[PDB]
């Protein structure tokens, strides 16, 4: 794999994914945190590929937490095989022992959605384990379910964890600070005003005026968003993915393409964002369509 | 039987809780202000999402889920009539925090005496919290939320949550709620205005550093150290700055309200104060009196045992902005 | 396209929405045929009225990851895993990659959406179906199998707007779910031809539509508490006049009493004038 | 039977209108209505051959599940089996005889989840999605070979009261499939009051406690809050005591005063004794 | 071993370490509770080395509660063998048979992440029997799970356990205080405003002034974090770990290094921190880069 | 078994002991509910050989209950074998057993933190047996897993329970129905302000104002405990233990070795108690301190 490759297609800035592999060679464990729609999914199968320099899937692992996922599934537990019940040793847990075959390539773990899923109840032993100092056999330690203190696991030097979290939502976050200290937090824009996200459009047959007036009512859209931080803080800002795909036919962005998708997605999405105004919904809506 | 017109009052409480337009509700009574908080102030949590905490869960199903309990599995012999003892964590909005909005609102609908349209709109939102359990509060419940692992913004109106339990009294009928009178008592008017002032004064008086300082006697007993029979000395507040310290003691008093004979009582607390105070800066001693008052604010000076000390009034009723920076125009001229 | 009581723009805009983005909700109020919406509309997308490719479920708060995906579950033996219907569903899709499989949500509000689907929700997205998206599931033993879904899938969810539950939002999931209302439709032709295509009474019909459009208005008006996802459907209308009853008076008002009053009496909950004035204005 | 029934026969023929069509129906009332003797003369009227071997009863509770409900498995003497539920059991018999309507009576099934016990079906029963059309398989049923769905003929009959004000509003996956209906006491009623003339009642005694009554259920929905329409009492303890071979008195109302009225006047206000006493009292005289 | 090897680095002060000794030798249970990233874990594997004298791990255990940890698996349960159940003595018993076949050498279990799970739970029968005062044969007692045959389990005096309680996660404290009279409870700072902190940096190609610089802000920020209660409390204020690594490489210490760490992790936790107005983000992120 | 040896080192008043002597003969089923550090745990062992009056370790069993105590461990239950199934006779119902050979003798069960599990899942059909009245063969019972009703069991009458219930929780404002019944709860008083209490430190060297002012201090500060209900009620208040601990060497009581506690017990604990207002934190501190 190569670096000029990804970039192609994405809309990031170049410098941020320069501090992106620079944490994350230092850390060894980050989260990219931004609204929807911004490509932390996209960009997290891509990056892997970077940080390795080879197209490994086996070395990659990718999966998406939820409520009911836990600490048995994930690194040890006694579940039924048949008749007998057994210690199945989890997904996270075999991927270690894969990577510790081939200590020199670097063995990449994605997590979707991590903060849905109670991380402290999940990670649990790995949660002091992951930092970068401590990899390693020196501070070996045994399991709930280690048959005795010998049987001990420690996480390799190799692994690199990649969380992806949505700023959407207050409830779901990560408030546990012990563990906001291992991973480096990576903020992530919707990356409107890029030349990259620009050129895809007129690339795909778009007019260079209706392109940059586009622009500048998304830029100050989420402009007015990120200054009420009681109510919604710039977390909750629009992602570009909704005008990313659905051009895949051919069809030229014009207004009129335009005005049906902002009917459809983004106009009942504004009414949430502003339940009590109804003129603050319309006045936004008319803003984009005129 | 004069008192404070009741809009102002909320504001009070905002400084002393340490965290709107007031003008859209028709209704003067605080019932029906604080009540408009609550239920609009639930809105404000829904938007963002209600908090979601974790509750762990051991129940007899019929399959796996997370971790199964070997031993309450085979002493229940639940493996024969295919069921598991397991430990999992349903996700809820179950937790303590938010029954107790959806049983104070109970409360709040029950009030004898209300605005419709306040009690209406709440018994929808009473109906859109169905999964939550009511509960029968008592203060030892919000005495366990003092660890406060919630936003700083569920802290709000618990914290008027809390006002309004202990200020309902059963009136006319068995079931339904009345409000307490409130504002005729000083002593709950009292401590809220120490209580407002201490939390006021570390917001706008950025500029000096302001601290409760408690006060050792200059005694000495041949008797007792402990000194447990003196009184014990606490300021209310002291509002400490590089070229002048001040101590302040404010009260609440009905008589003050007349424009006679004056209530001064509190000051004799205030000189003694000053004297068993020893300032290793030695910048200056000042002291304030300030009280409320209803109709006009008039501000008096005083040299009276060395010490330069002020009594002052403020004007209740007037206007909240004018009235806060009446507090600055204060301040200014003492902590000088 | 014949019975249909809703106009042919938002039918027409349903499935180039549908085909397009491959998933979306249909949120209305009961009564207004979002099970004979969907059931239809899937019809029309496989070409062919065979059901065995749709599959219709409703969910509820207590449905789980457990039963839509994988879990593990009891056999007569001792316990294994045991696939869910979509994990079940989507394999019998791929099994015929050219034909389009659907699979149709009802009840959809009440449960944590996120939740149940867990793993899936980002997979449905439609650009995010094949085997480079694929992921083990947690229940899977080992990473390599893994389960993704394909292209063909298309996925309609049908809910419910009156009861709104101030629990959890979700707006990534409104992402993956293009969203599209649906009005009751008293003003359409289509839905006064069948009356009129019953026998029933020009006029009857005129002051019928007046009669709900009225009370459809008047729960729309308070936008705070209220809305038009709270107003009336027509389904009521359609069931029981099969038999040869044509429409009178009397059947609309024994439907008064007998469906509407409950509504609303749970919308217009301690408001007895209210109720006792729009019943009463009905009937009139 | 019709006669018999002491409800108004406007009640009784309006609801089989309602059931043929709907196919499922709620019964919310006082206890005290012969609520279950009213749906097995109902279910014995639609069927019209008084046949008890159609209709099939169950009382759910807080316990209850889709194991007791339909299909679980149960131990062996070693291991355990797949174990045939009621409904299971009840729709496939039913099945053999499709022209025949069968009925199925759940009590007290506001204190049960129903979601947790039907789960699956939860939707199956709905009237509008029924037949072999809608044939799901079910959580235990391994193969694909054979699925659950209850045929047209099943009708469906929840027995609910609206006696406890500690109930909160009804469960929202009931009203979408469930038609309310509130059953009055029926005090007033010409054939209450028949069932007590045609035992040599005197028409005075007959009517002042008529009278008598609808006074107290007057005063007990008066309340907006605690007490509402659904709390008054209903009249099925006036039938205990009287066929038996004993006829009425004032002195045998006397031990009725005592015995369940008195209790469930304390029950509704559990507040005040002098306004209970009030009402025990002049309902003595 | 001595203290001499293991205090070449460490940043805390020599008085809480000797404290630590006074207290835990007398009371032999106790808790260090401070936040994330002052070295809690870091200084507990180098106390075992001089309690015992000699760099064994033999004698060592370390573990980690994470919510999930029972008493089955602590010290008694029930474990599947290939068809039916086995009783299995936990690690800690089987800790302890190791420990009291030499009462001379000392033994540590370590225990991270203690204030999590519900301790009363785990423990079970061994919350009297930890104290200093009940150990030995006097006071033997009889598990749940034990032998009808009267067998006994006591620990033995040559025990010392160390618990790692975070300060940042409120709820998840010690609120059962008979459980918190068992143990003495020794608060660690920050660690800043040492000297021995100091060298670290200046021996890494490092200006005093840059040095006093920093320190100066970090005490102020923590100021104004312990003037708070209601949310932030005096526990919350910063560690030093995020400034001890990193530097390895040869990489001096600069305010492009400080304006990585600022931006990267500081600021996403300022703003989760405060969350109440942006103005007091930007005033104090500004500040350090100042 | 000499009551001098027994009685003389304990710091509660002879009233209270002899008032414990008298219901424990009358009722034979006893709590002491007090706070932790009043030797509740203490003084239990040395009662069972007063009453019994001689040293005999098998006629007393103490147990520790939790929440995975369970009626299976206590009375009967089944533990499994290789594969099947063994019924085994618990510790209580075992202990009881002995008492029947020699009825004249007494017999004591000792339970600590017996709030935490269900008096009903633990005991069970036995608290009908349990009770003072309905003892001996008259009230004879068979058990739920007898093979047959004829083997029955019933408490003998010679048996006294003891058991130890701390108030140091706020779950325990709702107690438990099924203790209130049958056992007869007694307070436990913290037992500064006490004569024996003072001895102890004065043989130990120890100035007698300071501990009379110290003293003060704790029955000054014990009585601020006592006064809130809400937060902090009478149950809480601090015992008298944490002094007694720690001069096993014949180090003198000061105010360093006080400091000692109270920076490493007492300050955190207060922290816990007044979060709300750290400077009634600061107000006592300081006023331990001088
Ligand atoms: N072609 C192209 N698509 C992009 C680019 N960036 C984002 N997208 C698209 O936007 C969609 C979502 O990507 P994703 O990472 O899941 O966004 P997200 O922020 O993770 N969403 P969520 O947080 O809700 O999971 C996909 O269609 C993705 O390909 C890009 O640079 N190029
Ligand atoms: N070299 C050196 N590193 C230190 C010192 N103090 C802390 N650190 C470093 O800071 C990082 C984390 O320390 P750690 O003990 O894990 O802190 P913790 O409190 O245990 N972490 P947590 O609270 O999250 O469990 C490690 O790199 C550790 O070595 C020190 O004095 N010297
Ligand atoms: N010498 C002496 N020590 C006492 C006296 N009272 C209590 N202690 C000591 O206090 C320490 C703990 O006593 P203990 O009974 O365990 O208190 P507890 O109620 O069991 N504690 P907890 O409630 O936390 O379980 C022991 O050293 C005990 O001997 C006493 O009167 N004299
Ligand atoms: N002919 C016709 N029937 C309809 C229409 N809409 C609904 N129905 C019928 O109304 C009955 C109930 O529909 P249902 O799905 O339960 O209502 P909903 O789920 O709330 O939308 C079915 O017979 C539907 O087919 C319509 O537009 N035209
Ligand atoms: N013969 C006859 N008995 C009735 C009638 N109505 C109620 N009952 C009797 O009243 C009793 C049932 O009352 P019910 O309310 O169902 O008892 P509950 O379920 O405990 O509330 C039985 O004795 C019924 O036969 C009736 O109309 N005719
Ligand atoms: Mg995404
Ligand atoms: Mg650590
Ligand atoms: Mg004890």
């Amino acid at each position: 794999y190569c670096l000029e490759d990804a970039l192609n297609d994405l809309f990031i800035p170049e410098t941020t994914i320069e501090t992106i592999l620079k944490r994350l060679t230092i850390k060894k464990n980050i989260i990219l945190q931004g609204p929807p729609g911004v490509g932390k999914t996209f960009v997290a199968r891509r990056l892997a590929y970077l940080l390795t320099g080879e197209k490994a899937p086996q070395r990659v692992n990718m999966v998406q937490f939820h409520q009911s996922y836990s600490y048995e599934d994930f690194i040890q537990g006694y579940r039924p095989n048949g008749v007998g019940f057994r210690r199945k040793d989890g997904i996270f847990y075999n991927f270690c022992q894969q990577a510790k075959e081939q200590p020199e390539k670097k063995y990449i773990f994605i997590i979707d959605e991590i903060n849905r899923a109670n991380l402290s109840k999940v990670f649990g032993e790995v949660m002091m384990l992951m930092e970068h100092d401590k990899r390693g056999e020196n501070w070996s330690v045994p399991l709930t379910y280690s048959e005795n203190d010998e049987e001990r696991f420690y996480v390799p030097e190799n692994v690199y964890i990649i969380g992806l979290m949505n700023t959407a939502d207050r409830s779901l976050a990560v408030v546990d600070y012990a563990l906001r200290r291992r991973f480096s937090f990576i903020d992530i824009e919707p990356g409107f005003d890029t030349p990259q996200f620009r050129n895809f459009l007129l690339n795909k047959k778009a007019e260079p005026s209706f392109v940059e007036s586009l622009c500048q009512k998304m830029n100050e859209l989420n402009q007015e968003i990120s200054k009420e931080a009681t109510i919604l803080g710039k977390g909750f800002r629009i992602g570009h993915s909704y005008f990313c795909c659905g051009l895949e036919d051919g069809t030229s962005p014009d207004t009129q393409w335009l005005n049906e998708i902002v009917m459809t997605d983004i106009a009942p999405l504004l009414e949430e964002y502003f339940f009590d105004d109804p003129y603050k919904q319309q006045k936004w809506t008319n803003k984009l369509l005129g | 039987q004069p008192v404070i017109p009741v809009r102002n009052i909320y504001y009070m409480l905002t400084y002393a809780w340490g965290y709107a337009n007031l003008e859209a509700i028709p209704g003067n009574n605080l019932l029906d202000i604080l009540g408009y908080v609550l239920n609009k102030g639930v809105l404000q949590l829904s938007r963002r999402g209600l908090e979601l905490d974790y509750n762990p869960n051991t129940e007899i199903i019929p399959g796996i889920k997370g971790r199964i309990e070997f031993a309450k599995t085979i002493r229940g012999f639940h493996l024969n009539h295919g069921k598991t003892v397991s430990t999992f964590d349903m996700l809820n909005e179950d937790t303590l925090a938010n029954r107790i909005i959806k049983s104070t609102l109970a409360i709040l609908i029950k009030h004898e005496k209300l605005n419709s349209t306040i009690r209406d709109e709440a018994r929808s939102l009473y109906r859109k919290l169905p999964g939550i359990s009511t509960l029968h509060l008592t203060p030892q419940h919000f005495s366990y939320l003092n660890g406060g692992k919630n936003t700083r913004y569920y802290k709000f109106v618990i914290s008027v949550c809390k006002f309004i339990v202990n200020n309902s009294i059963p009136g006319q009928n068995k079931g339904h709620y009345r409000f307490y009178d409130f504002e005729r008592n000083e002593k709950e008017m009292s401590l809220l205005y120490q209580k407002f002032l201490y939390e006021f004064c570390r917001r706008e008086l950025t500029s000096a550093n302001t601290t409760r300082s408690y006060l050792k006697w200059d005694a000495s007993s041949i008797s007792d150290q402990s000194l447990n029979l003196l009184p014990r000395m606490e300021t209310d507040i002291t509002i400490r700055s590089s070229e002048k310290i001040l101590i302040v003691d404010a009260k609440y008093y009905k008589s003050i309200f007349s424009r006679e004979k004056f209530h001064s009582q509190n000051l004799y607390q205030l000189m003694n104060y000053l004297w068993s105070l020893k300032p290793e800066n030695g910048e200056n001693i000042g002291g304030l009196l300030i009280y409320p008052h209803v109709d006009t604010a008039v501000k008096h000076r005083y040299k009276i045992n060395g010490f330069d000390i002020g009594l002052c009034t403020v004007n209740l009723g007037q206007e909240w902005p004018c009235i806060h920076q009446e507090l600055l125009d204060i301040f200014d001229e003492y902590l000088k």
